[PDB]
Parts: C-alpha cells; sequence; structure tokens
RNA sequence: CGAUGUCGGCUCAUCACAUCCUGGGGCUGAAGUAGGUCCCAAGGGUAUGGCUGUUCGCCAUUUAAAGUGGUACGCGAGCUGGGUUUAGAACGUCGUGAGACAGUUCGGUCCCUAUCUGCCGUGGGCGCUGGAGAACUGAGGGGGGCUGCUCCUAGUACGAGAGGACCGGAGUGGACGCAUCACUGGUGUUCGGGUUGUCAUGCCAAUGGCACUGCCCGGUAGCUAAAUGCGGAAGAGAUAAGUGCUGAAAGCAUCUAAGCACGAAACUUGCCCCGAGAUGAGUUCUCCCUGACCCUUUAAGGGUCCUGAAGGAACGUUGAAGACGACGACGUUGAUAGGCCGGGUGUGUAAGCGCAGCGAUGCGUUGAGCUAACCGGUACUAAUGAACCGUGAGGCUUAACCU
RNA sequence: AAUUCCUUGUCGGGUAAGUUCCGACCUGCACGAAUGGCGUAAUGAUGGCCAGGCUGUCUCCACCCGAGACUCAGUGAAAU
RNA sequence: ACACAGGUGGUCAGGUAGAGAAUACCAAGGCGCUUGAGAGAACUCGGGUGAAGGAACUAGGCAAAAUGGUGCCGUAACUUC
RNA sequence: AGGACCGAACCGACUAAUGUCGAAAAAUUAGCGGAUGACUUGUGGCUGGGGGUGAAAGGCCAAUCAAACCGGGAGAUAGCU
C-alpha cells in the first residue's frame, strides 16, 4: 500500500537509495499503488557515481510491499521494507542491470519481463 | 453445524505432518509458470500457526538474499504440494512475532532435543 | 451494537465488576441465599456455576483455583467438603432464580438467587 | 423462471484442482412443497406460494393451519411467493427442490441484511470526518452543514442522515453457482450473501440473463 | 433551542396522552396460599407456584 | 441600527445550462491519428499537492475531465478564527501634540439543553365498516446510471511515407455504491501467559489486590476495513439535433404540407428498494362466533342475565432484532437462555511431587493445565395452572340471479 | 528590513513544486547614529523557516474500556 | 448567596522501594465524595490499541506520540574564555 | 560564591481540551515557568478621589475605575425614545 510521500527501497542498482513517490498512475483519484503499477517517483538520496542523482523526476514500478500480494487461493507474500525499481519517463525499459532482492510472479506483464528476467529471486 | 463440518472434512487432506510453531520447515509449492506446473522450494521458520480446521493456515519467514521474506500458507491447499520440518526448534511461546525485527545471531533459536 | 456479545456491563468499570462478585458469589456460598436486583443475580449464575463444578472433584489444584477466585478460606472449606460433594447426582444449574417485587427505594426489580438444596 | 427459500448457514470454501480458492456460502434448500397457485380468475396475476421447513403443531394458528390443509402439504414455516414467466404451471402438492437449479449458473440470492442499529451519519452514508485536532469543539462525527440558509428555507426531501442502517431486505444478484447437492439440500454460490448465520433466503435465476 | 410562541391546553395535552400509565389487571391466584401475587413474582408470604420456598 | 455575525478553509450539499469529460450529429482550410467550431444533451462524473489567511493565481505531477455559475458572493443555535475589525506593543510615515495610516508586524475568552416548520428514523390511536391471521397486487415514490487501458478486428481502410482508425466483440483496472467475514488483517480492559514495585492470604511455595488493563506478548466470538464478492447493463417504446423516402402547394425542385422510416448516457419502461393511510383504504386464501330477555323517545336504540371463539395483548426465557416501543424465536406436548458434557480455538509444558545442582533454575511427569461470546448435543435451573381484552353470523337501496 | 508602495522586485540556495524562510544586488515609496547605529557568546512558556525522531494530525478511519446521552423510580430548574 | 471539584498561616509527619517531604503500595487514622436501577444506539466527554504510510493534515506538527534514570566513553560551530 | 543548574512543597498562569443557564460571577484536567531570591508568606500598621499606588497596562484602589462608593444639591437637564 503505497500512497504519495512514502519512502522507498531502490532494489536496482541504478544508482538511487532512497526515493520518494510524488504521485500514483494508473487511473483518477487513485488511493494507493500496489502489486506492480507504475509511479512516478523522485529520489530522495542517490549514490555519488549513479546514472541517477538527487532531485530527478522519473518513472517506477513497486517489487515489493509490507502490505503484500495476495496469490489466488488466499496466500500473501508480505516482504520487510517497500521497493522499487526504476524506469525511464517514456520508455517503460528500467535502468538497473541488477535487481536485488526476490520480484514476485504478479509482475509478469510483458513489459516487465525484462525486470523478472534480472531477478534473483522468485 | 452438522453441515459445515461435514463440507470440510471431505475436502481436508488425510496427511499434514504436525509441526510446532518454530521449527525449520521445508515447503514444496506447486508454481504454475505459463504452461509448466514446476515445483519450486521454499524453506524457512515457521512464527505463526492459524487451527482452523479447513481454513488452517500457518506462515513460514524466510530470510532471502537482502531482506526477508514473510510467506503464509493455506494448510488445504491444493497449492501445497509437501510440508517437511528440518529443525525441530524449541521456543516457549506460540507466535514469534519477536523475530520480525531480530536478525543476523539475535534471531536464531534453540534446537528441541529432549 | 454487540451481537453475539455476553456479560452484564453492570454500570461499573472492569475491576468492581469483577470485584462484586467474588464478594457477592460468597455471600451466596455461605448463607445459600441472598436478595439482589434482578439483572446481578442472571449474571451470578455465571460465576458461582463454574465455582461449583470446579468443587466436584476435591483435590490440591482445585482448592487452589477456588481460591484464586472468592480469595477466602471459608468459602473453600465450606465448598468441597459440605457443599461440594453434595451435588453428586446433579449435572449443572445448581442455582434457582425467584423474582420478588421491587426495590422500594429507587424501583429495581428483585431476586433471590438461592441454591436448590436448603434442607436443614 | 421461479425462486425457492432458502437458509443461510455459515460461509465456506472450495479449493479448486489448480488450487485456486473460492468463497462459498452454503445455503440449504430443503423441500419446497407449493401450498397455493394463483390464478387469473382469483388474481389476475399468475404466480404461486410455496413454503419450507417445519413449524410445531401447537404454535401454529388455526387460521393457517386451515391453510396448509386446504393444499394437503405439511405446515412448513413462514409462506412466500414467487413470479411465474407464462411458459409454466405447477400443482398442488409439488415438492420443488434444488435440482431446478442444476442448470442455472447465475441466480439473486435475496435476504434480510444484518441490524446494524441506530447507525450515524459517518458508518451510514459514508461521510468523511471533520478534523479531530486544531480545535475543533464538540463536533468530529456529526453530520455537519445540512442544507443552505433562507432561500431554500427547507431540509430537502432526501437528505442523508441518521437511521436505522440495515435490517433492511436487499437483493445480491448474478451469484455465479458452484455445486447443487440434493443430497444434503445444499447450494454453493460463489461470494458473500446478505443475512446473518440462520436467516431466510429466497434464491432465483438472474434476470440479468 | 427556545420557544417562540407559548403552546396552549390543546398543544400540552395531545403530548400527555401517549405518557398515561399502564393497567395490569391480571394479579395471579397463589397455587398454595390462593393469594393475589404477579406473574412469576413470589407471593407477599414467598410461596410461589405452591411451594413454600422461601420459608418464611 | 430595543442587532441580519464579516472573508477563507472543513462538512454537507442541491439547482441552472451559457457543456470541461463521456453520448448523438452538421461544416471543415476534415486523407489518417488527432483537432477547430456550431447544434442537441444536465444521467453520471467533474484531482492531489508547494507557496498564500486568500477566494484567485503561478508552479510540479496527473486525469476521460480537473465546467461556469445560483443558492444571504449557500453553509458559525454545525466546526475552525488564519485574515479584516477592540483594548497591549513596535516600525516607516503624517502632526508641535494627544493620536492616525484596506501601510506593516507580534499577541488577542467565538454563547445557546430545539416548542414549531423542515428532515432522517420509528412506534402509539383510529379508520378501512363482522372480527382475526396471512400472502400479495401495485397507483405512486426512492436508489442506480462514471470510465481508463490492453488485445482481437488489422498493423487492413486511409495515406509518398511516417503513422494509423470507424463499427463490433472480449479481457482486465481506477473511482463510487451495496453486501459480507471464508482468506489477509486491526480490535478484542469478560481468555491464557510473562514480568517490576508493593501489601495482604500466618510463613516457604502458590495465589490475589493496586499501580492508565501497572507494563507488555499473544488471541476466541463479534465488529470491521486496508480483505473478498457483486453492481452500473443489454433490450424495448417514444423522441432531440441530424439523416431520410415519396411528394404537392409552386408541371421542375423540396424531409412536410397528407403519409411512412431511422435517430442520443437525456424522457418512459427494463434492475433493485419502500409501498393499499393509494380515506380511490383494492385482491386472494384460511379460520371463528347462528342464546334468550324486558323497555321503547319502536331508533342502524337502550340495559341486564347466559355465553366470551379465532385471535391479540400481557408476563416470562430471550435473540446475529433493538435507544424505548416495535420485529423474530420459545414457554415443559420445552433446546428459548443459563448451566452441564463433549468438541473446537487460544494459550502455551499448570499445580504437586519426584530428580540434578551450592543456588537462581533446569529436567520428568506434560504440548498438561486453564480456556469468555463459538459447534453438536443434555431438561439440571428458569420459562406456572390460569386470568385480561376481543363476542353471539355482520346496515340501506338497487340490479342480476336460486326459490 | 518588524521599515520596500510599485512587488509574489531580481539573482542564487533549499523543495519535484517555496506570495514565508536563508545569502546577496540597492532602484532607501518614506533606514541611520543615545526618540541610538551595527555586531554579539549565553538566555528565552518569544517571532519565521528547515531536517531527523515520532506518531490516528491526516490518507480513511476501525474496534474497545469507562462518564453522560436512552428506559424505569424519586426530586425537580432556566432563557423565552 | 448553597451541605459549592475553588481560597485559608504554622506543627507532628511510620514501613518497603527510592536521592527524595517525588512517586507506587500499605500503617496509624479517617473515608466511599447524599440520587439510584437497567440498557450497552447515534453523538459528546476521558482514555487504550492499531494494518500500510509517516505531516500528505493545517493558517501552524496545536494536539498526541516519542525522549526520559545511574555510572561510564564521547561531544562541533562559536565564545565575553 | 552564584538575581547559577535539574527538580517537589510554594508562588506564577504559556498551550490545549472541558466548562460557557459551569462544580466555579476565570475554575478543572494533562503538560508548562521561577523555585537562596528584584523570592514567598503570616500578622499589625501607613498612603485616598483629580487623590493614592504603579519594574507604567491608562492598570489597581472590596466582583465597580480614562477619575470608586454612600448620602445630599436634584424630580439635574434631555430640541431625543
Amino acid at each position: 500500500m503505497i500512497q504519495e510521500q512514502t519512502m522507498l527501497n531502490v532494489a536496482d542498482n541504478s544508482g538511487a537509495r532512497r526515493v520518494m513517490c510524488i504521485k500514483v498512475l494508473g487511473g483518477s483519484h487513485r488511493r494507493y499503488a500496489g502489486v506492480g503499477d507504475i509511479i512516478k517517483i523522485t529520489i530522495k538520496e542517490a549514490i555519488p557515481r549513479g546514472k541517477v542523482k538527487k532531485g530527478d523526476v522519473l518513472k517506477a514500478v513497486v517489487v515489493r510491499t509490507k502490505k503484500g500480494v495476495r496469490r489466488p487461493d488466499g496466500s500473501v507474500i508480505r516482504f520487510d521494507g517497500n521497493a522499487c525499481v526504476l524506469l525511464n519517463n517514456n520508455s517503460e525499459q528500467p535502468i538497473g542491470t541488477r535487481i536485488f532482492g526476490p520480484v514476485t510472479r504478479e509482475l509478469r506483464s510483458e513489459k516487465f519481463m525484462k525486470i523478472i528476467s534480472l531477478a534473483p529471486e522468485v | 453445524s452438522n453441515i459445515i463440518k461435514q463440507l470440510e472434512q471431505e475436502q481436508m487432506k488425510q496427511d499434514v505432518p504436525s509441526f510446532r510453531p518454530g521449527d525449520t520447515v521445508e515447503v514444496k509449492v506447486w508454481v504454475v509458470e505459463g504452461s509448466k506446473k514446476r515445483l519450486q522450494a521454499f524453506e524457512g521458520v515457521v512464527i505463526a500457526i492459524r487451527n482452523r480446521g479447513l481454513h488452517s493456515a500457518f506462515t513460514v519467514r524466510k530470510i532471502s538474499n537482502g531482506e526477508g521474506v514473510e510467506r503464509v500458507f493455506q494448510t488445504h491447499s491444493p497449492v501445497v504440494d509437501s510440508i517437511s520440518v528440518k529443525r525441530r526448534g524449541a521456543v516457549r511461546k506460540a507466535k514469534l512475532y519477536y523475530l520480525r525485527e531480530r536478525t543476523g545471531k539475535a534471531a536464531r533459536i534453540k534446537e528441541r532435543l529432549n | 451494537m454487540r451481537h453475539r456479545k455476553s456479560g452484564r456491563q453492570l454500570n461499573r468499570n472492569s475491576s468492581h465488576r469483577q470485584a462484586m462478585f467474588r464478594n457477592m458469589a460468597g455471600s451466596l456460598v455461605r448463607h445459600e441465599i441472598i436478595k439482589t436486583t434482578l439483572p446481578k443475580a442472571k449474571e451470578l449464575r455465571r460465576v458461582v456455576e463454574p465455582l461449583i463444578t470446579l468443587a466436584k472433584t476435591d483435590s490440591v489444584a482445585n482448592r487452589r483455583l477456588a481460591f484464586a477466585r472468592t480469595r477466602d478460606n471459608e468459602i473453600v472449606a465450606k465448598l468441597f467438603n459440605e457443599l461440594g460433594p453434595r451435588f453428586a447426582s446433579r449435572a449443572g444449574g445448581y442455582t434457582r432464580i425467584l423474582k420478588c417485587g421491587f426495590r422500594a427505594g429507587d424501583n429495581a426489580p428483585m431476586a433471590y438467587i438461592e441454591l436448590v438444596d436448603r434442607s436443614e | 423462471m421461479i425462486g425457492l427459500v432458502g437458509k443461510k448457514v455459515g460461509m465456506t470454501r472450495i479449493f479448486t484442482e489448480d488450487g485456486v480458492s473460492i468463497p462459498v456460502t452454503v445455503i440449504e434448500v430443503e423441500a419446497n412443497r407449493v401450498t397455493q397457485v394463483k390464478d387469473l380468475a382469483n388474481d389476475g396475476y399468475r404466480a404461486i406460494q410455496v413454503t419450507t421447513g417445519a413449524k410445531k403443531a401447537n404454535r401454529v394458528t388455526k387460521p393457517e393451519a386451515g391453510h396448509f390443509a386446504k393444499a394437503g402439504v405439511e405446515a412448513g414455516r413462514g409462506l412466500w411467493e414467487f413470479r411465474l414467466a407464462e411458459g409454466e404451471e405447477f400443482t398442488v402438492g409439488q415438492s420443488i427442490s434444488v435440482e431446478l437449479f442444476a442448470d442455472v449458473k447465475k441466480v439473486d440470492v435475496t435476504g434480510t441484511s444484518k441490524g446494524k442499529g441506530f447507525a450515524g451519519t459517518v458508518k451510514r452514508w459514508n461521510f468523511r470526518t471533520q478534523d479531530a485536532t486544531h480545535g475543533n469543539s464538540l463536533s468530529h462525527r456529526v453530520p455537519g452543514s445540512i442544507g443552505q440558509n433562507q432561500t431554500p428555507g427547507k431540509v430537502f426531501k432526501g437528505k442523508k442522515m441518521a437511521g436505522q442502517m440495515g435490517n433492511e431486505r436487499v437483493t445480491v444478484q448474478s451469484l455465479d453457482v458452484v455445486r447443487v447437492d440434493a443430497e444434503r439440500n445444499l447450494l454453493l454460490v460463489k461470494g458473500a450473501v446478505p443475512g446473518a448465520t440462520g436467516s431466510d433466503l429466497i434464491v432465483k435465476p438472474a434476470v440479468k440473463a | 433551542a427556545v420557544q417562540q410562541n407559548k403552546p396552549t391546553r390543546s398543544k400540552r395535552g395531545m403530548r400527555r396522552s401517549h405518557d398515561a400509565l399502564t393497567a395490569v389487571t391480571s394479579l395471579s391466584v397463589d397455587k398454595t396460599s390462593g393469594e393475589k401475587h404477579l406473574r412469576h413474582h413470589i407471593t407477599a408470604d414467598g410461596y410461589y407456584r405452591g411451594r413454600k420456598v422461601i420459608a418464611k
């Protein structure tokens, strides 16, 4: 459950380390983000050598939440600490070549094939 | 109810290996990948067990690469192939929710070995 | 909306509510009959009945649990020796509620909650 | 077509072979004997009157006991009515069973909802709670403004206010059927139906076919 | 929260209509004593349903 | 002017159409996608934030879109008091001065228990004409009506290419609304456990009181959402703007004059809900009551004696029903509530004794003991036999029917 | 600027976005030297602003324990 | 104005924990605040917990939460030292 | 040593909530500030109406103050209601 002003943990080594969601995309008057929705975020802190630095405003997609995604039977795969994978504005295509931590099967939507095919688990 | 209880016991799987909360449990779960019904594994520590007959469930906490995963499981589900206990853990408290904040050597528990 | 809830509040805090039955059950155990408020009588059945069924089989563990509740020695002495083994045949429903007019000071229904005994 | 009277008996779940769980509601539907067939000569409209369950032969009344004797069937609890579609005709004495719902796919479960009691305007009409600080005095969950001023000079009829929430008679539709048992007299429908465990449930096929 | 015009005997009279007291007149007769007691309540002498239960 | 509280915000809105979106069209300097503008249309929808007291506005990011307005520039006996518009104070400024400045800045008690109308709920009385118990019909009234994207059609039409549809169908989302706890959970001061201080139970032990439940770890039933289902419709009738056919007046021409046809989320039905107090009081079905008397102002009359049926109410046990009434269940020919039994769940290896250890403590007995509201049972307790209200076959006229 | 009307001056910082805040440029509507000028450690129930912590302040409320509200019994007001 | 949650100077001032006349539980000693009985709606008041998020609220972090003790290690800019 | 530091009694009264025909004609509750000093307090004095006192607000002087109260000028006067 990610609404605005939520601090996240950067899953990819694009350069960011701590980001904040400025607005949930995918509909009007939307409450919060979730599973694998697209969100427009800002970076609150980046590493000195990353591709991106502090102050940028670009898209992202959640991969791990503490709210947890629900399997079709009643199983949840809750995690510890919210995460996201950075993406370019116009092109979905992520920025980080490596992904730290697991992702979930619900993220598979062909545009995130690049992401799941760069996952260390699940 | 004579009806509700009847509708449950006919759907409950007969062989569920018993285990107290805290054991190192490995669970093989059926996973569906497009056109393949693969059987991926999941081994971790049980931190909670809910007994509700047919609606019974249990949780398993695995400290994966980087950050930890807390995955629950439906006991009487067709998705849960097998359940195997590795290390019979010894704790004297029902739910190990004090373990969600412990890490490293602080998280480890005692073996039963009675 | 209290759907399917149980346990009358009796216009008292948690402490006082528990504490009054501990004192009230003592009066019922000691005199075999009391005169209280009608709603207070109906709630006393939920406390005494266990304490009597608890006193069926006399032991070392039971004489402490019957002391953990009621906090008295004369109550535990009267139970387990005279009251306790006396209800041998009867299974539950040891007490009896009988309504009696109203309290002549505030108009509250009164009730004589007694045990099915008193053949002295 | 027609509907059948039932009783909600808790909720459970079914596990499909692939493992997908589906929330189902156990609806007992026993022998729905038909007491009165309504004719267009007496009524003008076409319908049937059924009953189910069984009451006590000391609690049932003389006026209604004669009604059952007029039909011949046993004195069941309650009496309901279902509309006919002109392509059917039932007989008095016919015991309509749950087997009629074998071919159906979507039904409209109808039942008396749970009595929420005299609820507040927040709990009832989904109002938004005002600020619980910053100086707010004696007003955190009230309805607030209920009108304009002098020009209207009155509260418009239909204004959402505090009233009896619940214990109404709602109709949940398009619930997909799952299993129809004739032996145990059951009916499994996906989703949650109205009413508490142990109330009536008029069950009829979907009008939105 | 203050009245504009005072009501009358007509208005004050209508409001007291439903607030009229009840009449029971269903006094029971005791099985043993044969006295008048309320329904389900004990008699003035402690007798109830025939059996003397208060022993007083 | 023997008082109409002033801006803005919160809350809650309802209405107009001069329409921001979605729906239907005409024209295009409309090839396509996408637009401009005009007409028809008010069913539904119609941002979140930064700065500002601001309405406003600029900015960032969205959205199908972020409409303009009325409603005392809606809304203080609903809230706020940040601004203006008290007394203190100071700055620039004006004045010799007290002081003054929609110039500025810091500070500054915002009253009310609702008789009436209105409105949301919910009963009592009576009527509906013999009384009662039910089941409906349905006049009429209310709710609901939003939409994105993806894919198929088809990368076809179109078009130098780049790009890239119409109509129609399917899938899956957001917001909103209704319902419900099976899963995920929160709560659960009535259940179990741990533990600090302390006082009491004579003391060890074991328990209990108090300290915000002492402080916390859990957690049943309910409740509930962040949880899970479901919904908006299709269609039909009659039309709007528009498109028409035939076709005169006016030999041609013309959608219109006669006549016939298509035509929108709008209107009326279709989907659910309330509903015969709809005094126009309707319909259907079943049930119960067919004793005599005197008077007479001989009136649809009065009063008494003999009978009081169906049924209602009352009292009780009460309830996933409820402020109180009301509504549902049950009242021994009993499963209504409590208790009891068993089970379930929770909690976690009681107590005692035995055993090892200098001791805290650990070990065995023992996953025992204790387990509130839950499930299935069992009359042990409490629902007493009765009395109360309600009557004795139901008016006048006329018509058609049986004698 | 507690002073600047024009003004949300302009530039830079901070924020994704800053009519307030911080450092400057002076074009001082109408600062300025004991109606004191400019600094200033410490101090402040002081004025404005930022960040960590922290949370039901809010997103959007949900449940629960008590005191009234509600019914019965006694006594019994007021503004108008 | 009252048998009014207010104001009224000095004195003695136990036990355990504790620096303490703080604070918590008790002693000596004195009390249950002169309306009660049910029910367990909205709403108000005083509180408790809270998923995910963490000032997005608002004029403003007002309020709540959080921090809190003893000993020890350690402690910047600036400074009237 | 200290108009020193933290902190009860004590004195004070910044925020917030309740209260607003209140329990109270400025209090309650939860937090605040000073707390060896220009501190605080008991007791008894002394200063008085254009006067007093005032670490100065036009505050305070018996719930009344940009000139108190009681009585008397006085039935002031009132182009006003």
